[PDB]
């Protein structure tokens, strides 16, 4: 009889952002109350609805995606704005209908020496069309003659890693993006 | 080695403020977090939340977000805990617990400070 | 704030036999679940982490599996020194939670 913004929000590992976790909340009380009435998020920016009054909208299908991208890539997760993490990772629609809540998480997800586990895909053939996973790490050709398995000469794995330190400064560090996307 | 040490069993009266110690040695204590666990006799472990060691802040947990503070003196491999206005009903142990940023799972090793308390 | 009820409470049970602890989580925890004892008079020690895979450096009596909200450790040969107060512990959400525990004993 409440929706799980527990389950999604206090959680430990937030996913990467190739494989952006979504879950769908559905036949509850959503109260996003909590969430905006929160300072620890740093990005809250809501396109489409009014971050205040939103407690009161029917919200139809609600599909919370989140991941952990650079500190300064918040920019490339807003309707429109295209780069790496739009074209070659996760893309919020044209026209989005919620919010874009996100902490700049340094404690949690940075390691002294470089988290090497949250990941990003960088060099991609597909700009991604809106809300796509493209989990795959197919050897990127580039060049020319494919090299087909091997990396080499003119041959570059997508997935790269982050590697987030606790000096980096505050637009390389570890950001959790959990985009609620509504109806 | 990889061991944590810790304080001796301590006791005091009720609304001292007392501050047990987690000497940690053989691993990098930069790498991996400090998180702090307590015990009541008839009970079970309960995480009270951890210190990136690298900044010092403490994340407590949820139920322990008052009176307990953790003390981070980094350089001498120390991650110091230190209850405050202790109660009658904290009469529990506390143990140290090395469980990292990215793991979490503790393998609890902290030989238990006995805080008795009358 | 994960409801973790680890059952039966307190489960005999007899020397080289094969035993079964249960842990049940309220939410889901998906698939992370460590698994410790603690012997009285001791700090714990890691036994199964991750629900599946097995800590190195452990008499691999036991291992465990589950998922979802539903998980175990079956000793497959127990020996009588253990009577040990077994611990699920999730690491899904903050804060991560334990379980009461399934003290062991002996006929
Ligand atoms: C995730 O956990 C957050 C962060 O703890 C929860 O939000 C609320 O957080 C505050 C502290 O940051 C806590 O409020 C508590 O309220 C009770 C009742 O007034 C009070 O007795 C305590 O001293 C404390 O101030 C509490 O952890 C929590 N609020 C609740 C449940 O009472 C949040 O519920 C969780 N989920 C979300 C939406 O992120």
């Amino acid at each position: 009889n409440l929706c799980p913004f527990g389950e999604v929000f206090n959680a430990t590992r937030f996913a990467s952002v190739y494989a952006w976790n979504r879950k769908r909340i559905s036949n509850c009380v959503a109260d996003y109350s909590v969430l905006y009435n929160s300072a620890s998020f740093s990005t809250f920016k809501c396109y489409g609805v009014s971050p205040t009054k939103l407690n009161d909208l029917c919200f139809t299908n609600v599909y919370a995606d989140s991941f952990v991208i650079r500190g300064d890539e918040v920019r490339q997760i807003a309707p429109g704005q295209t780069g790496n993490i739009a074209d070659y990772n996760y893309k919020l629609p044209d026209d989005f209908t919620g919010c874009v809540i996100a902490w700049n998480s340094n404690n949690l997800d940075s390691k002294v020496g470089g988290n090497y586990n949250y990941l990003y895909r960088l060099f991609r053939k597909s700009n991604l069309k809106p809300f796509e996973r493209d989990i795959s790490t197919e050897i990127y050709q580039a060049g020319s003659t494919p090299c087909n398995g091997v990396k080499g000469f003119n041959c570059y794995f997508p997935l790269q890693s982050y590697g987030f330190q606790p000096t980096y400064g505050v637009g390389y560090q570890p950001y959790r993006v959990v985009v609620l996307s509504f109806e | 080695q990889v061991q944590l040490v810790q304080s001796g069993s301590e006791l005091k009266k009720p609304g001292a403020s007392v501050k047990v110690s987690c000497k940690a040695s053989g691993y990098t204590f930069t790498d991996y977090g400090m998180n702090w666990v307590r015990q009541a006799p008839g009970q079970g472990l309960e995480w009270m939340g951890w210190i990136n060691t690298y900044s010092g802040e403490p994340t407590y947990a949820d139920d322990f977000r008052g009176r307990f503070v953790f003390s981070l003196d980094t350089s001498v491999s120390t991650a110091y805990l230190q209850i405050c206005s202790l109660k009658a009903e904290d009469t529990a142990v506390y143990y140290c617990a090395r469980g990292g940023n990215w793991d979490w799972y503790f393998d609890v090793w902290g030989q238990g400070t006995l805080v008795t308390v009358s | 704030d994960i409801q973790m009820t680890q059952s039966p409470s307190s489960l005999s049970a007899s020397v080289g036999d094969r035993v079964t602890i249960t842990c049940r989580a309220s939410q889901s925890v998906s698939n992370f679940l460590h698994w410790y004892q603690q012997k009285p008079g001791k700090a714990p020690k890691l036994l199964i982490y991750y629900a599946s895979q097995s800590i190195s450096g452990v008499p691999s009596r036991f291992s465990g599996s589950g998922s979802g909200t539903d998980f175990t450790l079956t000793i497959s040969s127990l020996q009588p020194e253990d009577f040990a107060t077994y611990y699920c512990q999730q690491s899904n959400t903050w804060p991560l939670t334990f379980g009461q525990g399934t003290k062991l004993e002996i006929k």
